[PDB]
């Protein structure tokens, strides 16, 4: 499991793997792990599937609950903080072993300058939060390793077509350096899934392009 | 004596109702149109219960802005405990009506609201819009094409039974509805639809130069 | 019979809200000024609410005293649970309506209380002042310049309706308001002012010799 | 008939005081002074709520003990929350008006009683007295000299209007005081002083010999 | 009509404990003597509260008996808690007070009883007797030498206050207080006494041959 | 208004009881004996309270039915409580006062029923019975040597008061008994006896060819 | 601590030592352990001091209160079964490690012979009660050694002097035997408390005589 | 920590050290630890400081609302029944580690010999009390070694001043002989604080004259 | 973690250190750890994040509450009771590993002399509360190293600028000599944050002056 962010200037986007493994065993081969919450940000989760998914619905359901009730979204802030409540509210699960660390990004409309107003928001184990600056942030069991691929290939993101590249790339040396992270299948055809975020709204981004991307990649380092 | 006592509600109800403004809402060639008197706008009498549900009421503020907080806790939590698809405006008009009974049995005051539910259509999907109405005493009714509510009602009730013709265009309802109701600028209007053509959320609010340009 | 209660409870209230002072809220160029008629200072009618919002009443001490207490611990709360930008004052005019209505409904004596909630535009931002009224029964309504409450307010009404302008200097609103109150020194008056030109906090207390040579 | 019923509690309350004896409290120059007409000895109508609050109360003697008693905890909590220099009488005189105003809404029977609460300068630190009056209703006033309770006040009103003068000396104070409540040697008279002079308790009895020795 | 109610109160437990019989309490130059009018052995008037306490009642038996028990259990553990030395006949006298009280104002039929507290000196220490009297309604007053309750107590009040010294011995004092209840044998007479001269427990049953060699 | 409540329920409960029929209780030279018309055999009239108490009542049968299973329950926890020695008549007969004046006061229907309770020497021990009548209203009384309930009980009270003499032996105790009730073969009478006598239970049922041979 | 008591014809004594210690160290030289509740009985807790002063004041009170309020003094069974039950609601204190085990004594004033109305009860750690016949009973860390004494004295025990000075004798030997007893102290003047009860009530015995006799036994032990 | 108090004719005097420790390493140097609850009494807690200004808050709280309800104060024995009250209350925390041991040091008024009126009072872990009468009584660490000090110096206190110089002495040889006590400082003039209580009431010592008295006595050990 | 905070005539000064670690791999690296709680204070809490910025937020959300419900601000002791209160609260999820302890300076506008109106306290793991007055205290995993630089360097501050240097140096010391506490960064430009009280007000340091005070240290060290 791991599911990468980084910030291009004008959006942001967000990507994640494709395997779920129970102890050394594979047991799924394209399981989404990336979701979109509402227009202006998405979400990503990691670790316990069933915690994972729980906590995607819950925090859509919540924010749409506010919408509807007060009739106006509400602002990044206060969604960082129901994020970071709604994490530190699962902190005697955890122990126990369910434990989900969730990865938020997302676009600020409310901000002076459109071309950084990407946010990369993380969550830790007891519920703090801190603001991405560095322009990326990784969470899983690779998170380490696409971190420092990031690090060094973050001076070639100009565009989304970069930042995407960049993305794939980050996931696929991640994939490389830990055996719980899965890669592109060139036999069953999966590929790992991205969401792109704007100022138009946050979009999915087609299979195609990310299959051209990882047999570049695949191509390049061949 | 019950009897008495049930005259009295039941006219102090009709009595508060009576004074309250007139809002129309119908149903033409793409979902339903609400359309009311308002003139201020951080009050709206027009609201959105879930994807394809919609609101509608007329009376004291407080007394729907309840209903409507309940009606919009009930539809998410039941959509989060089976499915956002298994929710549909007959329960939500059940419950309201079910409300709106007890209120009027067992409170000192009965609630002076009248309460309409209308849901389209799910996204590629044909279906006939569907409109809920609700009174004071928690009487629930069905109508086909119009609900119309508040105050002397007669008048547009006579003028919307005539001259109606259905799978009508959004400008020519809304033209309609705004005739029925003089019988009236962008100030003072309440103007939403319920789209069926949008995916997942139908609820729609047309303010500004695009109300304008409507009528 | 509810009728004969009712009439009796709001004769009651109008009575009691009769025999008050007056109090005057309007917008200007800079925000919102309260000028009211209070000869003691250890009571105040006016008071802060958040950030960008004020309080204002006329009628018993006790009863606008404790619904002040409650905006604040309402208006605190939902500032801890999601943002201190995420509060308005819609919000808190919506639940003291809610709360007024409560009080004239399932109480033994209705709240002899009017109160009024002025917001500001937030420091960096253009945006009209928004004053709300809520009365006894839990009426709300939405007014643009003034809003007048406590005894026979139907002088200072014709006063503020008439030589009016909006846009204008704190001294001359403070001036016009004086005036309509009087259709008056240092002492017996209770003066403040909601200053959007503040960056946080936007409530401001004039009094002393700032007050004297104000007007 | 909520007028009615009010009126008649009114009348009994009034009626409950005017039957009751008259306490004297006003303010010279060394703090505020408490004169009282008690006979008995056991029984106190003058206490200490605090380190610089005093208690006076005119009635049923067991409503206002309960009042003094709930006064009393509610400073020593409130002291040992916050801190000891936190506590003013004005929030005393508060609760004390929600409470007189909760028990002549929702009990059986109205208290028959009427408080003042007097606050001192703390030590080292140059302030006037303040005084509150709070009477059956809950209803708060702020009193600037002196103020009296308790049956026919009318002449003893008169009699500290006039010829009074502040700054007065602990002996012509209680001349003053006594020649009023007059219009009375050691026994059936009570005299309690909040002295400011005193570091932390200002609260000071005055009885036997000294007492006969000051008049 | 709250006065109404209050006058028919007031009127039954006045009538109540008119058919009541007399019970006469002084103070004689060793403590506080009691003298009943008590046909019946198994039931007492007269009792014990704590080391220096004294009780005495008159009225329906059941409700001094409850009041009674409420005593004793607040003052065993009131010594308890603080110290046996801590426990004085005002606080006993100011609990009744506040029961009677409650009991005349929230419950459906006032308690007809009249009850007296007596206190005496510690022993080794010299101090004079305290006698409190609390009525019906909650009433609580201070003594100096006797109290009179129960039936047409205007002539033995008379005979009492007429013909009494103080300082007399136990027959004097018991003579004395026979005559004026009289205006009486070993039976139908309950006799008890505070003997300040008994180095813990002040109480004493006066009964047999002793009463008879009395008088 | 209480009195005409009180009078209403006092003349309730007498009209109640004054239908029910005569049972007669009395002391003689063995202890306390119990005579009752009672037809049924499966309804008892008169029963055991304790090992030396005795119960006897007149009225509504499920009222002192559980007035006695009441006051077993009492006798019972109080024994098992402290000891079985430390329980005695006039416990019981208090408990049973304060329960009928609760009954009385706070209840919608007052109880029509009177009861007796009787209590005899311990084994080895030489004492008077004690006799104590209970009443509807919870009043309390001692009586010397005869208890008469029930019915137009004043002929049975004066054939009492006349030609009877204590230490009588069991049959003429008996034959006076049944000659007092007349103005009643083994059929209709329930008699039962406390036989001091008896160790540790005193109390006895009479019966079949005994019964008969008695008289 | 050790707190004796036996029978005499006519009356019944009860002395307890002065000795309180922490551990090994001494804290206390003249502790009083013996109190009177009421006229006609006296109580001695042996153990831990907080719950011994806390039960005798209890004991007193809720012997008092009931006096008050039934008009009529408790039997002896009654307050036997008041104390036991009292020792038995302590019960997990005592498992923790707060122990008291009270020993009580009384004149029976409802007896036939008066010569034989004196009681003597011990209770055990669980609440259970017995009462005592042999004559003599003893509670405390030497208790032991002080029953061995009165076995072999009681045969001299006639009447209060003689009971007095047995009692006397018996805690000096528990004193010898025990390091945890205190013996009498003629340097600060201390010695043990004694109470005799008879058919004329409780009484406190002065410390003069309790001193000559410490005097006498301890001459004789020389 | 170390807190003593003995008992001259005609009043009390109350002492304590300087010194907070965090483990070894040293945390206060001029630590209050001796508070005056009302007139005629002073209190001084020994252990954890976040427990011992709490106890002292709430008894003069408790003390002072007493006095304002009832109209009286409260009796000596009343105050030390409170003290024992909220000792025991606090028996869970202790176990825990939350230890406090208060000392109780006053002057009775309603005493027939003004002369032998001071009392000092001492309170166990399980809210035990016992009223000193040896005439002083030490709590801290280092009680031990100030008790024998003062069991040597006991027998030149005459009036106030030779029991404050007594006092201070024992608390200079507790410092001396316990490394968690600290000594008069000479460097930055942090000396013991002293409270006297008689019948004029509870006053504070001068910290001249403490100063002097430990200047004296360590140019006499010199 | 490292926050210290000395006292200069006129006022009070408060800095912290920007990183924060996860166990020996490095989060973080500019962590803002001082914050200001209203006019005239500020608070600082070292330890986990997730409990120190929301007791950061619930005590100045607790004073703005007090202050718009009663009309005037907390008296200095108020506030330190607040916190102390809020510390203790805590003492279980410390016990479990959520440990924060906080520090506090502000400036006392009801102070006799206004150069000497500065305040510093210091809460322990217990909820303790102790007022400094040597001039400085620090507190965090560097806080003896820090504590040790401002003894030896506290005697050249005589205004605000030397304070701010000698806090400045302190934070430099503490970081050579910890692991765990962040330098100045020369290379991303990230430097300690500070905050001056005085009689004006608490306002924010803006970063030049800082930069130029640890690029004035570093080239002094050199």
């Amino acid at each position: 499991a791991t599911i990468v962010a980084l910030k291009y200037p004008g959006g942001v986007v967000m990507a994640g793997d494709r395997r779920s493994t129970q102890g050394n065993m594979i047991s799924g081969r394209d399981v989404r792990k990336v979701y979109i919450t509402d227009d202006y940000t998405a979400t990503g989760i990691a670790g316990t599937a069933a915690v994972a998914v729980e906590f995607a619905r819950l925090y859509a359901v919540e924010l749409e609950h506010y919408e509807k009730l007060e009739g106006v979204p509400l602002t990044f802030a206060g969604k960082i903080n129901r994020l970071a409540i709604m994490v530190r509210g699962n902190l005697a699960a955890a122990m126990q072993g369910l434990l989900a660390l969730p990865l938020l990004a997302g676009y600020d409309i409310h901000a002076s300058d459109p071309q950084s107003a990407g946010r990369i928001v993380s969550f830790d184990a007891a519920g703090g939060w801190n603001i991405e600056e560095e322009g990326y942030q990784a969470v899983g069991s690779g998170s380490l390793f696409a971190k420092s691929s990031m690090k060094k290939l973050y001076s070639q993101v100009t565009d989304g077509d970069s930042g995407l590249r960049v993305a794939v790339e980050a996931l696929y040396d991640a994939a490389d350096d830990d055996s719980a992270t899965g890669g592109p299948d060139l036999v069953r055809g999966i590929f790992p899934t991205a969401v792109i975020i704007d100022a138009d709204g946050a979009v999915d981004v087609p299979e195609s392009r990310i299959a051209e991307l990882a047999r570049a990649i695949i191509e390049s380092r061949s | 004596s019950p009897e008495q006592a049930m005259r009295e509600r039941s006219e102090l109800a009709r009595k508060g109702i009576a004074r309250a403004k007139s809002v129309v809402a119908l149903a033409y060639a793409g979902g339903v149109l609400f359309v009311a008197e308002n003139p201020s706008r951080s009050l709206q009498k027009i609201s959105e219960l879930y994807d394809r549900v919609g609101f509608a009421a007329a009376g004291k503020f407080n007394e729907f802005d309840n209903l409507r907080r309940g009606g919009i806790q009930f539809a998410d939590t039941r959509g989060y405990a089976y499915d956002r698809r298994d929710v549909t405006g007959r329960q939500l008009a059940n419950v309201y009506a079910q409300t709106l009974g007890t209120i009027f049995t067992e409170q000192a005051k009965p609630y002076e609201v009248e309460l309409c539910v209308a849901e389209v259509a799910h996204y590629g999907e044909t279906k006939r819009p569907e409109l809920y109405r609700i009174t004071y005493d928690g009487s629930i009714a069905d109508e086909p094409h119009f609900v119309v509510m508040g105050g002397t009602t007669e008048p547009i009730a006579n003028a919307l039974k005539e001259s109606y013709a259905e799978n009508a265009s959004l400008t020519d309802a809304l033209r309609i509805a705004v005739a029925a109701l003089r019988a009236l600028g962008v100030a003072s209007l309440e103007v939403a639809v319920l789209d069926a053509n949008r995916p997942r959320r139908a609820f729609r609010r047309i303010t500004g130069s695009a109300l304008q340009a409507l009528l």
